[PDB]
RNA sequence: GGGUGACGGGGAAUCAGGGUUCGAUUCCGGAGAGGGAGCCUGAGAAACGGCUACCACAUCCAAGGAAGGCAGCAGGCGCGCAAAUUACCCACUCCCGACCCGGGGAGGUAGUGACGAAAAAUAACAAUACAGGACUCUUUCGAGGCCCUGUAAUUGGAAUGAGUCCACUUUAAAUCCUUUAACGAGGAUCCAUUGGAGGGCAAGUCUGGUGCCAGCAGCCGCGGUAAUUCCAGCUCCAAUAGCGU
């Protein structure tokens, strides 16, 4: 007997057929794209994607007019819409099952980064991110797969505590100051 | 029948060699983003009867 | 002077005798505030001194330009000195505590449970 | 054909019962008997002394000495006939040695071209037998 | 009647739809305090941090006698393939008492911890030398560069956390994160790892050694002097703080 939770999932499901070539090429080449750090870190989108798609599946075995439908199948769409995936107007749950893995690699804060500028390729945008250089809106979103809410889309800029955004230097040029102060000068 | 002599023969009687150098390698993300680009972009040329990612004439 | 300074979530808990409230500290650029400069500006702020107030439970966010914890102010310090954790008052020197340690209390007792009547031995015990 | 019918689930659920017993994988996990039989009392390894060096000969179509250790273990005195792995390994291995002994991957059945040998092992001496081929740790002294 | 590698359940693992296996284990219910039995008090026990016997273990004895029960928490021995520190505190959560005040190894906090789970670094950008190809230009050769990709030179400064570390915060008192000054990167450094590279199955008919040996190999097989399969070196493949059995 004690507090504690022990609620935790697996936020990823690998591949049976674990060489199939098809398979292999089609996931680097999502790697190659967006700049990330590991087969897995794709095979978590795939997945996300997925549990939306049985829970689409699910609300379309329910008879339209079936309350348990309607409520869940328009938050689904809701869900999907505040993150920038769907488009208002496309709203009704048959537009979810074709609906693919690159539209939600699209919304990380490492595209939105890349996409509105600001970074200078994707791998740049990848380190500038985590090196605290990036800010949502007011916080220092440190984490590449936040998933940037098509609300929260034009509050992305540089951290203004930081090189960039307009403060203190960093300690490399810091250092090249001091140099040519004391040691050159 | 037969001894348990030789046990070790061929590990022990080969012609040792140097471990080489060369590099400290890319991991992570880096080499992943490596690979991309050597399958992807830099050659994709005109084929030749298929290809070969470790192959000696 | 650059801090500033916010009252969430603000109480008037009369039938503990005090004020209690949440404090919102912003302060970009500088190393979470020591607590004893929240009191002098609350107490500035809220007009009724440093000596009946007591914060704490400040958590930084991250970045590095908010925390944020709990607060409450007393009616007078012998009102404080009552409805209060000892810790809290010790917190700021006037309520400190003795230095047995534990360990050797039940130690202690569980000679004692050894003898009978003698307040003597009772007394000495160890 | 079938039983089919509808108050059937009896005749149904028993006729299954019995036949799963016909069933090779499920007999061996519910007769006691295989329990009985593994000298690794359902166990995922066991520790065991080593009593002599025995060189096992493979079956025909491949010709050579196979090098095995033939353990008794300690849960048991079960005796075990084990394999050491890998080139030259059989020399780190002295006798009275403290071997701790794995399956050889197939759950029973022997393997390969040796006859019967079940098991390999895997530690001599609590160091690790990967860890003395590749040259890491050493068998104290 | 016998067995159970049987405490019941909530639930857990897989899973299309059906299913199969698991459930000692934080909630609920049961049962037990070495084994059996008997009881005192009490509203409530057939109590075990209560007694009385016996059996099994075992402890002082001045040898008449006397005392004992961790399947509480730590820790030890043993068993074993198989499992943590004799740490700090009543501050939280609740309990008990005559009690606003005392007690609680319930409980909370640290330590160990690759059981398992979530996040997520080990580099990024530039001009160079170049090495290439959609465009424009050119019969071809060559060139103009919005586009770019590899290897170098670390060439270039810029960026940064690991870490070291004042201080604040945290907190019962601490830490840990979080906040934050000051130091902190040329890779010869702050060095990624496990397993593969005949097929199944992603990836060398490369070089050296050994010659049915030594060894690999879940299976098919490879090894008897040009070994794609062994021991090595090279390069390559997979996953990657993980990966083998
Ligand atoms: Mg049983
Ligand atoms: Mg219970
Ligand atoms: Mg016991
Ligand atoms: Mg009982
Ligand atoms: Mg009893
Ligand atoms: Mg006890
Ligand atoms: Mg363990
Ligand atoms: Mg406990
Ligand atoms: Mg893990
Ligand atoms: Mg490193
Ligand atoms: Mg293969």
């Amino acid at each position: 007997p004690v507090a504690r939770s022990w609620v935790c999932r697996k936020t990823y499901v690998t591949p049976r057929r674990p060489f199939e070539k098809s398979r292999l090429d089609q996931e680097l080449k999502l790697i190659g794209e967006y700049g990330l750090r590991n087969k897995r870190e794709v095979w978590r989108v795939k997945f996300t994607l997925a549990k939306i798609r049985k829970a689409a599946r699910e609300l379309l075995t329910l008879d339209e007019k079936d309350p348990r439908r309607l409520f869940e199948g328009n938050a689904l769409l809701r869900r999907l819409v505040r993150i920038g995936v769907l488009d208002e107007g496309k709203m009704k749950l048959d537009y979810i099952l074709g609906l693919k893995i690159e539209d939600f690699l699209e919304r990380r804060l490492q595209t939105q980064v890349f996409k509105l500028g600001l970074a200078k390729s994707i791998h740049h945008a990848r380190v500038l991110i985590r090196q605290r250089h990036i800010r949502v809106r007011k916080q220092v979103v440190n984490i590449p797969s936040f998933i940037v809410r098509l609300d929260s889309q034009k509050h992305i800029d540089f951290s203004l505590r930081s090189p960039y955004g307009g403060g203190r230097p960093g300690r490399v040029k810091r250092k090249n100051a001091k140099k040519g102060q004391g040691g050159a000068g | 029948h037969g001894s348990l002599a030789r046990v070790g023969k061929v590990r022990g009687q080969t012609l040792k060699v140097a471990k080489q150098e060369k590099k400290k390698k890319r991991t992570g993300r880096a080499k992943r983003r490596m690979q991309y680009n050597r399958r992807f972009v830099n050659v994709v040329p005109t084929f030749g009867k298929k290809k070969g990612p470790n192959a000696n004439s | 002077d650059t801090v500033t300074i916010r009252t969430r979530k603000f109480m008037t808990n009369r039938l503990l005798q005090r004020k209690q409230m949440v404090i919102d500290v912003l302060h970009p650029g500088k190393a979470t505030v020591p607590k004893t400069e929240i009191r002098e500006k609350l107490a500035k702020m809220y007009k009724t001194t440093p000596d009946v107030i007591f914060v704490f439970g400040f958590r930084t966010h991250f970045g590095g330009g908010k925390t944020t914890g709990f607060g409450m102010i007393y009616d007078s310090l012998d009102y404080a000195k009552k409805n209060e954790p000892k810790h809290r008052l010790a917190r700021h020197g006037l309520y400190e505590k003795k230095k047995t340690s534990r360990k050797q209390r039940k130690e202690r007792k569980n000679r004692m449970k050894k003898v009978r009547g003698t307040a003597k031995a009772n007394v000495g015990a160890g | 054909g079938k039983c089919r019918g509808l108050r059937t689930a009896r005749k149904l659920r028993s006729h299954r019962r019995d036949q799963k017993w016909h069933d090779k994988q499920y007999k061996k996990a519910h007769l006691g008997t295989a329990l009985k039989a593994n000298p690794f009392g359902g166990a995922s390894h066991a520790k065991g002394i080593v009593l002599e060096k025995v060189g096992v000969e493979a079956k025909q179509p491949n010709s050579a000495i196979r090098k095995c250790v033939r353990v008794q273990l300690i849960k048991n005195g079960k005796k075990i006939t084990a394999f050491v792995p890998n080139d030259g390994c059989l020399n780190f291995i002295e006798e009275n040695d403290e071997v701790l002994v794995a399956g050889f991957g197939r759950k029973g059945h022997a393997v390969g071209d040796i006859p019967g040998v079940r098991f390999k092992v895997v530690k001599v001496a609590n160091v690790s037998l990967l860890a003395l081929y590749k040259g890491k740790k050493e068998r104290p002294r």
